[PDB]
């Protein structure tokens, strides 16, 4: 008799964001700036043997 | 302003389990003498008494 058994599993996450606001003033000015970003990765094997 | 975050993740696991076994059993008798329904009796190859 001979059993073979493999299970694997894998998570991925990332996220970044960014913002900028700028403004002249002295005729004042504002300016407005706005990032977003996520990522994730998920991975799943399994393998069984017998 | 600047701001940027980095987020990195990885996970890995393998289980692996085997296992054999094996008995092995044999008997052999040997018998000389004997003609009547006895011996014929005797001859049964099936418990040796």
């Amino acid at each position: 008799a001979n059993d073979l058994l493999s299970k694997v599993k894998k998570d991925k996450s990332d996220s970044f964001g960014v913002t900028i606001g700028i403004g002249p003033a002295g005729s004042p000015l504002l300016v407005g700036v706005g990032v977003s970003h996520s990522q994730d990765t998920s991975f799943l094997n399994e393998l069984n043997k017998y | 302003g600047v701001s940027v975050g980095k987020c990195r993740g990885i996970l890995n696991e393998i289980k692996d389990r085997n296992k054999r076994d094996t008995m092995v059993e044999d008997l052999v008798v040997l018998v000389r003498g004997g003609a009547s329904e006895h011996i014929t009796t005797l001859a049964y190859q099936e418990l040796p008494t």
